[PDB]
């Protein structure tokens, strides 16, 4: 503890956390029809259970795991499948993908959960199992299923279990909401991940930036003991796992390796919450926390919003489009992805629906890169960003993994210091795409 | 097998040898004329063909004095008594040490100077070489009666002899190595004033 | 196409980082100018209007856009040729310089960005090769509006053409004075005593280049310079701490044959180029311990061909040689990664 | 067989096709006299050389093949300088060591182990005169536009150096020019022989497209 | 499809 | 004193930018930084074996004889023979070690710098210890010169160069530059 | 004379030494 800072990088963008955090978290009409793509995890792609025209209830099983390593999907209201076939997806591409298509009956009416008894009572593998049964994909980003995570876990010996409450993307307020409103929850759900990884104590963080997130957290976490509430300086490459765990535990997660190793495991505040709601009370995954903000909405706010909503109804939730929209971005602005359209469906890994205007958008004119070096002096990593860029750009991938392009992990702090305007993080994906696509081919090839 | 790998190699060899043998017997004796002529010519640049009468290379002294140690004084005797002494002076300069020629007459008067080797900066102070200016042909009836110990210092010193634009290291060093000869001439009687 | 992230910036640019290094050139080009007068001035405007059309012409020959015309990258080259050069210097030696740099050390190799030598001192260093008379003529102070410098059109004709200035408008600097004096077999204290004065050499009041003979109007700027994030400090600190240690080691050692410390410092173009020139960002290191050994480096060569070389000032040559040296220390001096060691196996634990 | 002669001119050069040849190229070359002396004596070895191997060819042991002919190119380059020591001593003086590094000169050795070795004499002393006037052709190049910037004059000291009868060279240009050093010194020639690299190409270029 | 998609390089 | 003298023939005497020898196989070879510093450590050991075996040849056996006019022949044929050796007993003795040496043995055998720098050296009269001396200064100079050219050379790899100077124009054009960079060094020593 | 003979004999000398290093390697 007694955090050793460092990080060695990081930016200090324009936060723009005041016009959203303040409103509580609103609430969503039912909408006719929902779109739920069956990839919605990493990994392996869920297989379909239910047929054109079945009735099923809030909470029902429409596709299962076909291997250990993916998520099932669930109903997030009552009503009857009319297709089990393409619909559009949240990629920047916006080609469609596998995924089945609900019509909300409007009654949700609840199906008849599975509660469990005395959670403190029963021993790890029943209760990952139960978790693996819930739908948790760790919504923080990586959407990866959090019961391969808690059983790979349970397998070493961690002496930390530390919760991400660090919310660093401008613009995205989901985090502190959250945690202002469901801090007896974040906290339970803390209790049973310790109890699952048998563990000494939870440090969950918070940024400095969010003073009644912590008075919040500190309030309803001081009468269990090992329960910790930790301040983490306010930078942007801050959320992430190996940044934080350096920062709070001091050491270093080594290459090629997991959190484990250093016996940390780092779980997202609305993961830890999803999974204090499945043991609890066996609801499944079905609904989270998004943020709308931007200068072309009219009220920014916080939406607890059904999976699969489509993109529309959340504008015009939150009012409507005040002017043109001139970039729709789906997440933090140094993440995010372009919108194709409006009628693509909110994914459990969506964290933000941000309508960024013109004024807000910087401007970029590509210029010969001078050798300032302020990309090295920016990434967390410790990398060289020139170099990285000079071979992605010759199509020597090869040199560019030795620069580090294998640790690159996609902050943006790159692009973000750049006096000659250059994007590196484009050209970074770009040698990664080529990188996946050699090595698919080649493995195909045996 | 070994019978090409040396009897070639030799063959080749001793065929060479003989054929570069048969061009030395020929060449050794014009290149030496051509290296003899070379260096009458360096000498006659600053001594006139009427003031001496014997070969100026075949009675080479070789004096020691105290200052500049070992000297190549070469006589120019016209019947049997000397008219000039050539000589050569080394000062250390900017770019290094300067080796210049004097042909002092017998009675001290200096018949021209020519410097033979320098390596000053070009296009500051090559002005010493005679092809390029005439600043070293100023050394023509000076002697060391007509000029006392005053005169014989560049003016940025308080003398008499112009110094280049921009560069007054090297006129210092060349003033400084005709004074020394003059004084060395004037020092060393008989066999070198007559 | 599809834009890629990330949708925010600083609001940097090429064009400002090259705007703040000219506002902090120009204290002490104001201060070089006023005490030279308008010789100094038809100069530097002669070097910076041939850099900006020279670079204009290789933009149009070469086919990149115009607007790289605009970031100033030729303008400051241009402003610290012209402040390197001696005040009273004809205009061609202006137009060679820039010619020579905007051109061949710069334009040549593909544009900003991509030319391995330092433009501006190689400009310098071959012009001071090539004509070694015109690059060492030094003209005494005489102030703008002081009834002793030349008019407005008596300047012009000492400027452009080749009217001879004057018997005595002409003196010898500090360095050069020191060495001559020294092979005139004087001991190096007597000429320091009766031939420099340090605090006239501090504020500016010697001969000297354009820009260069300002010790604290420079310092200043660099400070500035420093404090806005531009430049990196280790560069200037090597430079500085190396080249008074060497010195004051030297003094200590025999004092009368070497001087050194506050007259090391003060003088010649060691402070410009410690921070203004010897910082350039497309020919130095990328990291902290490259920058310390460029910095090192700079102040060993700079000090070892000041006293016993044959040059009185060799600040061009020792950023030339550490320019070509800096590759190798870019790719040997890479910093450590995340989660490795210095060698660059994964850490264990 | 005066294909080859045509050929070895400008599609294949010693020096700016092939790349070898570079010390002389770039050391003796602030004269244009001094160019042609070079790329002569040079033409002069090379024919005679390639003559008497292309005349031995059938034999040169390929396990010794290189010190062998080193030897003959070794002979053929001492007797030549002790031709010109005693009968061009001026221009001798000059030159100086690169005219007994000749037994060096990566292009000598190359044709030698390239051509002789597979063909008559006649195409030989043919290839080795063409090779030879191609160098000559770049050392006066190259040779005059350092020679014209330098100190403004075309060919010079032809007379002594290339005997009176060579006259009609001397030509003088821009008069009244005190030139620029630079060109003459070691970062005039680089310089020089990439500018000429570069105008080769884009003319090769030109050429191809008008094709 | 959209596994076989992949970035385009920039400009 | 001997470390002035290796100083200034590495800096002051350069046997590349002014000495204008071994110009091909540095030019030729200098692209990849590895096969540079395999050809540099090759022809220091090579020149340095090749001017102190000229040195016993000449004070040895070709002036007690009286001839001296053969000596290129005799000083080239010495030289060529001990490189040959120098590579084919590196071949199997050590296989490892014939990766980076042995493969670039060949070029040096005829460099102009091997050749050069004893007939320097022969100029100036010099001992045995100063021959050697001479020689692995100028080997060293000649390192110092490729391990330095080729990474501005790689660097310029990566570069925007013109496609009318891309490649051997923009080397030499750096080799300019470098040289009159150099020229700083001269009178120091 | 005597100096042929030297020359042929470190000339046989380099012969017999490559031939016996090709043999032996
Ligand atoms: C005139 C005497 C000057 C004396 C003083 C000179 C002092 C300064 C020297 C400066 C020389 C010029 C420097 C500017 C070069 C700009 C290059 C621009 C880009 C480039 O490569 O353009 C190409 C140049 O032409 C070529 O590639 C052809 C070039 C042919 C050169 C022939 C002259 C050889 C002699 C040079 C001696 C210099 C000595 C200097 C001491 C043609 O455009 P591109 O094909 O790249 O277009 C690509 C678009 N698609
Ligand atoms: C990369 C770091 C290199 C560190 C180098 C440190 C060694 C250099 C300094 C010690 C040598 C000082 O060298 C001393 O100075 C003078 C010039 O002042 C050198 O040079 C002197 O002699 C040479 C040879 O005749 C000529 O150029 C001239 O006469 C003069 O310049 C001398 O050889 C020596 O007397
Ligand atoms: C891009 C275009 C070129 C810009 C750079 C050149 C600017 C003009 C420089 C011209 C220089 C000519 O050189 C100088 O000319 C001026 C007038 O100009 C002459 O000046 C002459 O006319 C002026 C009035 O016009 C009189 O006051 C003066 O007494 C008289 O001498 C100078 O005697 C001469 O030395
Ligand atoms: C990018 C900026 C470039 C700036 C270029 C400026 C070039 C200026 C050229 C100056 C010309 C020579 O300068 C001039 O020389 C001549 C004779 O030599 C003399 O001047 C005489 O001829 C010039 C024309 O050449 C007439 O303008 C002048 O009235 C007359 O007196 C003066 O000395 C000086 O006016
Ligand atoms: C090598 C790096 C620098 C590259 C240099 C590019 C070449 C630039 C020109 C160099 C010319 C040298 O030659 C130089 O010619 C100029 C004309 O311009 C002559 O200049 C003469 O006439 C001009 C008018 O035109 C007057 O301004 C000048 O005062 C007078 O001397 C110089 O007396 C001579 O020294
Ligand atoms: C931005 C607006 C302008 C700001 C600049 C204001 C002017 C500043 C520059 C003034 C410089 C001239 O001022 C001074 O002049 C005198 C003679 O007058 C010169 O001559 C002398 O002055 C100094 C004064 O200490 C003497 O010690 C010294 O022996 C000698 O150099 C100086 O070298 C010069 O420094
Ligand atoms: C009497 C003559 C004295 C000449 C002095 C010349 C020294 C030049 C530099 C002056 C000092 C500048 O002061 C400098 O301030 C910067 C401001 O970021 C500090 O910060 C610097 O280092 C820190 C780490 O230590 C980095 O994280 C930071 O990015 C960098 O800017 C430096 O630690 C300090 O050295
Ligand atoms: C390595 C990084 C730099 C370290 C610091 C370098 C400082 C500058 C170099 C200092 C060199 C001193 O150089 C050396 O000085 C000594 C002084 O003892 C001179 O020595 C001379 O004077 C001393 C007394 O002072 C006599 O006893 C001695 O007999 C005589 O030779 C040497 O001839 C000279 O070689
Ligand atoms: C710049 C940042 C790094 C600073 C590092 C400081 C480390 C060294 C500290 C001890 C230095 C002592 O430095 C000492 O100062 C004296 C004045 O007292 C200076 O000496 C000064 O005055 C003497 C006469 O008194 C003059 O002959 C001399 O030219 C002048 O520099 C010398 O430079 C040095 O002899
Ligand atoms: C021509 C003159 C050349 C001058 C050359 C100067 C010597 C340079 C070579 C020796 C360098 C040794 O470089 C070695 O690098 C390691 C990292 O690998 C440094 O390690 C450390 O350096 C600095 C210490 O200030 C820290 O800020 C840095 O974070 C850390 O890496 C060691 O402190 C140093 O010993
Ligand atoms: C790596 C960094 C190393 C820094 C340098 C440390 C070594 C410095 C050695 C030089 C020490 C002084 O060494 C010696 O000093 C003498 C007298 O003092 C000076 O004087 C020299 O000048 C003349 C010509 O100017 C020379 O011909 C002569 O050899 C000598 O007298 C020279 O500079 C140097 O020959
Ligand atoms: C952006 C750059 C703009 C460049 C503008 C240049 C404008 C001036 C053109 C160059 C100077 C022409 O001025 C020149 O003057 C000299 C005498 O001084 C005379 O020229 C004479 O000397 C010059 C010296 O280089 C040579 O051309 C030649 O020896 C002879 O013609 C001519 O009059 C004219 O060639
Ligand atoms: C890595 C870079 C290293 C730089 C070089 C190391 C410093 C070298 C300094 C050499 C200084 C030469 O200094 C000059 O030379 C002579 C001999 O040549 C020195 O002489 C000194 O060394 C010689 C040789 O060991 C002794 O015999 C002598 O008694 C002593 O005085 C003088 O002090 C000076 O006149
Ligand atoms: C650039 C970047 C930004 C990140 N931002 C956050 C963040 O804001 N919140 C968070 O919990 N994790 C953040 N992470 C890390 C992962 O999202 C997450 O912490 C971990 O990988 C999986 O946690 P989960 O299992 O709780 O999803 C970030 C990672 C990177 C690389
Ligand atoms: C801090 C700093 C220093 C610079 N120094 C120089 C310099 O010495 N010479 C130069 O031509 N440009 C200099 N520039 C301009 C820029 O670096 C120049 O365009 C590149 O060297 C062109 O390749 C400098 C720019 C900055 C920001
Ligand atoms: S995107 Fe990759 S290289 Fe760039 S700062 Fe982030 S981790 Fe470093
Ligand atoms: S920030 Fe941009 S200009 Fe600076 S080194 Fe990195 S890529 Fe180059
Ligand atoms: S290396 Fe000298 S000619 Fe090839």
């Amino acid at each position: 503890y007694f955090n050793l800072s460092s990080i060695r990088g990081g930016v200090h963008p324009a936060a723009h956390k005041d016009l959203s955090a303040a409103l509580p978290i609103g609430s969503l009409p039912l909408p006719p029809r929902l779109y739920l793509p069956l990839r919605q995890h990493a990994g392996a792609e869920a297989l379909p259970m239910v047929a054109v025209g079945d009735k099923v209830l809030k909470g029902q099983l429409l596709a299962f795991p076909p291997t250990e390593v993916s998520a099932p999907v669930h109903a997030p209201t009552s009503g009857r499948i009319v297709a089990i076939g393409p619909v559009p997806a949240p990629h920047p591409s916006g080609l469609t993908t596998t995924g089945i298509v609900l019509e909300s009956d409007g009654e949700d009416r609840w199906i008849d959960l599975d509660v469990s008894t005395d959670p403190f009572a029963e021993d790890p593998l029943v209760l990952a199992d139960r978790v693996a049964k819930a739908g948790i994909v760790g919504l923080g980003g990586a959407i990866f299923p959090a019961a391969v995570k808690l059983k790979q876990g349970t397998r070493h010996e961690i002496k930390t279990v530390l919760v991400n409450g660090s919310e660093c993307e401008p613009y995205l307020t989901c985090d502190d909401r959250i945690m202002r409103e469901r801090a007896e929850a974040i906290v339970d759900g803390a209790r049973l991940i310790q109890h699952i990884l048998r563990a000494y104590s939870v440090v969950i963080a918070i940024e400095d930036n969010k003073p009644e997130a912590l008075a919040a957290m500190r309030a309803a976490a001081e009468h269990f003991g090992a329960i910790e509430v930790m301040a983490v300086p306010a930078l942007y490459p801050m959320g992430s796992a190996k940044q934080l765990i350096q920062a709070v535990t001091g050491r270093e997660v080594p290459a090629g390796g997991r959190s484990t190793d250093v016996g940390v495991l780092v779980h997202n505040a609305g993961t830890v919450y999803a999974i204090q709601q499945a043991l609890r009370f066996g609801r499944p995954l079905i609904s989270r926390v998004v943020t709308v903000s931007g200068a072309c909405v009219k009220t920014p706010q916080n939406l607890d919003v059904l999976i699969g909503t489509p993109v529309q109804a959340l504008i015009d939730a939150c009012g409507g489009l005040s002017g043109d929209p001139q970039q729709l971005l789906l997440g933090g602005p140094m993440m995010g992805a372009v919108l194709p359209s409006t009628e693509v469906p909110v994914i459990k890994g969506a964290t933000g629906l941000l309508a960024l205007a013109r004024h807000e958008l910087p401007n970029k004119d590509p210029a010969p890169c001078i050798r300032c070096a302020s990309c090295v002096d920016a990434c967390p990593m410790g990398l060289t960003p020139l170099d990285m860029a000079l071979y992605a750009r010759a199509d020597d991938y090869d040199g560019a993994s030795e620069y580090g392009l294998r640790d690159c992990i996609l902050c943006g702090c790159c692009s973000y210091v750049c006096p000659s305007h250059i994007p590196l993080v484009h050209y970074f994906q770009y040698a990664k795409g080529q990188q996946d696509e050699r090595r698919s081919a080649a493995r195909k090839s045996d | 097998m070994v019978a090409y790998q040396g009897l070639s190699l030799g063959l080749v060899c001793a065929v060479v040898a003989l054929l570069l043998l048969t061009g030395n017997i020929m060449t050794h004796g014009t290149i030496a004329e051509q290296q003899m002529q070379d260096r009458l010519a360096t000498l006659r640049e600053v001594l006139p063909q009427s003031l001496y009468d014997n070969n100026p290379l075949a009675d080479s002294f070789k004096v020691q004095d105290a200052e500049l140690g070992e000297v190549e004084v070469l006589p120019a005797r016209l019947q049997g008594k000397l008219t000039a002494v050539v000589f050569q002076g080394r000062n250390i300069g900017y770019g290094g040490p300067i080796e210049q020629m004097m042909s002092v007459d017998a009675q001290g008067k200096i018949l021209g100077v020519r410097v033979l080797t320098h390596k000053e900066t070009p296009g500051l102070a090559d002005k010493i070489e005679a092809s390029r200016s005439d600043w070293i042909k100023v050394f023509d009836g000076l002697s060391l009666e007509n000029t006392a110990l005053d005169k014989w210092k560049v003016k940025k010193d308080g003398g008499q002899f112009d110094q280049f634009a921009g560069a007054t290291i090297t006129p210092r060093a060349v003033v400084k190595t005709v004074l020394q000869g003059l004084q060395f001439q004037a020092r060393h009687a008989e066999q070198l004033k007559a | 196409s599809v834009a890629a992230g990330p949708f925010a910036h600083d609001r940097s640019s090429v064009n400002r980082i090259m705007l703040d290094v000219c506002l902090a050139l120009t204290p002490a080009t104001l201060f070089g100018l006023v005490m030279f007068g308008w010789p100094a001035i038809n100069l530097w405007l002669v070097t910076c209007v041939s850099a900006l059309a020279i670079e204009a012409a290789c933009l149009r020959l070469l086919g990149q856009p115009m607007r790289r015309l605009l970031d100033g990258s030729a303008l400051l080259t241009g402003w610290l040729l012209a402040i390197s050069l001696p005040p009273w210097a004809p205009w061609w030696i202006g137009v060679g310089g820039s010619l020579f740099a905007i051109g061949i050390g710069k334009q040549l190799y593909g544009g900003i960005g991509q030319n391995p030598f330092n433009p501006a001192m190689l400009a310098r260093v071959a012009l001071l090769i090539a004509f070694p008379l015109q690059m060492t003529t030094w003209a005494l102070p005489h102030p703008l509006f002081s009834s002793s410098a030349p008019g407005f059109f008596d300047s012009l004709a000492i400027t452009f053409a080749g009217a001879p200035l004057a018997d005595g408008m002409t003196g010898a600097t500090a360095l050069g004075n020191l060495k001559t004096e020294l092979t005139l077999n004087r001991t190096a204290q007597e000429i320091l005593e009766g031939g420099f004065s340090t605090i006239s050499a501090l504020f500016g009041s010697t001969p000297g280049s354009l820009g260069e003979t300002s010790e604290l109007l420079l310092l200043v700027g660099g400070v500035w310079l420093v404090l806005r994030r531009i430049i990196h400090w280790e560069i200037p600190v090597a430079i500085l701490a190396s080249v008074f240690v060497m010195a004051t080691l030297a003094y200590l050692i025999n004092p009368e044959r070497y001087a050194g410390g506050l007259y090391q410092l003060t003088s010649g173009g060691l402070i410009l180029c410690a921070f203004f020139i010897a910082t350039d960002p497309v020919t130095s290191p990328i990291s902290r311990v490259g920058r310390l050994i460029f910095g090192v480096g700079c102040g060993v060569l700079i000090y070892v061909i000041r006293t016993w070389g044959s040059f009185p000032e060799a600040a061009a040559f020792a950023v030339l040689f550490m320019n070509a040296l800096t590759p190798l220390i870019d790719r040997y001096w890479r910093p450590r990664a995340y989660g490795r060691n210095v060698r660059g196996k994964p850490l264990v634990a | 067989p005066w294909q080859y002669f045509t050929s070895a001119l400008w599609q294949y050069n010693v020096a700016l096709v092939q790349m070898l040849a570079l010390c002389p190229t770039l050391a003796v070359t602030t004269t244009a006299t001094n160019g042609l002396g070079m790329g002569l004596a040079t033409t002069l070895v090379l024919v005679m050389t390639n003559a008497l191997i292309s005349s031995m060819r059938h034999t040169i042991s390929p396990e010794v093949r290189n010190p062998v002919m080193i030897g003959v190119i070794a002979g053929v380059v001492t007797l030549t300088d002790m031709a010109m020591n005693a009968w061009m001593h001026e221009l001798y003086k000059v030159l100086g060591l690169f005219i007994a590094l000749i037994v060096t000169n990566c292009a000598v050795l190359g044709r030698a182990e390239s051509f002789c070795l597979r063909n008559p004499v006649i195409p030989s002393i043919l290839d080795g005169a063409g090779m030879g006037a191609g160098f000559t052709a770049v050392l006066v190049v190259i040779g005059g536009i350092r020679e014209i910037l330098g100190s403004g004059t075309l060919f010079s000291q032809a007379s002594s150096l290339l005997g009176s009868h060579f006259k009609w060279m001397e030509i003088t240009v821009i008069p009244d020019f005190q030139g620029i050093l630079l060109a003459i010194l070691p970062p005039g020639a680089f310089i020089v022989l990439g500018f000429l690299l570069a105008a080769k190409r884009v003319i090769d270029r030109k050429r191809a497209e008008r094709r | 499809t959209l596994d076989t998609w992949r970035w385009d390089k920039p400009a | 004193e001997y470390v002035l003298f290796l100083l200034g023939t590495v800096l002051v005497h350069n046997v590349v930018l002014v000495g204008f020898l071994g110009l091909c196989p540095f030019m030729g070879v200098s692209s990849k930084l590895d096969p540079s510093i395999g050809l540099a450590v090759a022809t220091t050991l090579v020149m340095g074996l090749g001017g102190a075996s000229s040195w016993l040849l000449e004070h040895y056996v070709l002036l007690p004889l009286g001839i001296g006019f053969i000596r290129i022949l005799a000083y080239i044929v010495v030289i060529a023979g001990m490189v040959q050796l120098i590579e084919m007993i590196i071949r199997k003795a050590s296989p490892s070690l014939y990766r980076s040496l042995g493969i670039y043995l060949p070029l040096i055998t005829t460099n102009c710098a091997v050749l050069g720098v004893p007939l320097l050296s022969v100029r100036e009269g010099h001992d045995l210890t100063m021959a050697v001396l001479f020689g692995l200064g100028s080997g060293l100079g000649f390192s110092l010169i490729m391990i330095i050219f080729a990474g501005l050379r790689e660097r310029l790899a990566l570069a925007n160069v013109p496609a009318a100077f891309s490649g051997p124009p923009i080397a030499f054009v750096t080799a300019g530059l470098l040289a009159l960079a150099f020229m700083g060094f001269g009178g120091l020593i």
